[PDB]
């Protein structure tokens, strides 16, 4: 009923910026997004989660390796009050001064409460 | 680094797995012979408050405690068969095991 939208290659210039496009692209009522996270399944273990964004609190970006200062979400919201819902349907990233450690492989992964784990998978070159 | 664990045991048969991390979880999600949403069956959802779904072969879900769910599935499983937790955490993000039964 619902499948992640991304592009299978983004190409990017050295220095520059990229987005890596992700969105959960069906809306559908009662469905839930408890988290969004990407991956770059290549990397080791403690460098393998590289983004995160929580409904309430915003992103993390545990691992250094593109790490905080280079990746930021394009378009998630987080909620602002009572009033307003979380915005994760949009999982977009950016990519700012590129170096040749950022080619590889890219997950986006939508938490969803009735359907679970949705996950879409992007290559990036440098 | 945070770790997942799966106890995967003969009583049908039960699964196990936990979350050993620095963070809540948001969701997890359990599947039959491979990895949630990429190529394994899906048995469950679990979410804190929005609670559980589940699908055929499992028949029971719970939270054993607030970072550790079970499973009592109908049988069959063999020696062979994996069976993998994926738990989605903020900050650490998502983390995932695979456990199979006792040969
Ligand atoms: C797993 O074990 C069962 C029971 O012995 C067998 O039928 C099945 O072919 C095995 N699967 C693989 C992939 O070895």
């Amino acid at each position: 009923d619902v499948r992640v939208q991304v592009l299978p290659e983004v190409r990017g210039q050295l220095g520059g910026t990229v987005e890596l496009p992700c969105h959960l692209l069906p809306p559908v009522p009662g469905l839930y997004i408890s988290l969004v996270t990407w991956q770059r399944p290549d990397a080791p273990a403690n460098h393998q989660n590289v983004a995160a964004f929580h409904p309430k609190m915003g992103p993390s970006f545990p691992s250094p390796k593109p790490g905080s200062e280079r990746l930021s979400f394009v378009s998630a919201k987080q909620s602002t009050g009572q009033d307003t819902e979380a915005e994760l349907q949009d999982a977009t990233l950016a990519l700012h001064g590129l170096t040749v450690e950022d080619e590889g492989n890219y997950t986006c992964e939508f938490a969803t409460f009735p359907k679970g784990s949705v996950r879409g998978m992007t290559w990036l070159r440098v | 680094t945070p770790e997942v664990w799966v106890q995967v045991r003969m009583e049908s048969f039960t699964i196990r797995c936990g979350f050993l991390g620095s963070g809540s979880i948001s969701l997890v999600t359990v599947s039959w012979g491979g990895p949630n949403g990429a190529g394994g069956t899906t048995l469950a959802v679990l979410h804190p408050e929005r609670g559980i779904r589940q699908w055929a072969p499992a028949r029971q879900a719970r939270w054993e405690t607030q970072s550790s769910i079970s499973l009592i599935l109908e049988g069959s499983p063999s020696a062979n068969t994996t069976f993998c937790c994926k738990f989605a955490s903020f900050p650490e993000g998502s983390w995932e095991a695979c456990g199979s039964l006792p040969p």
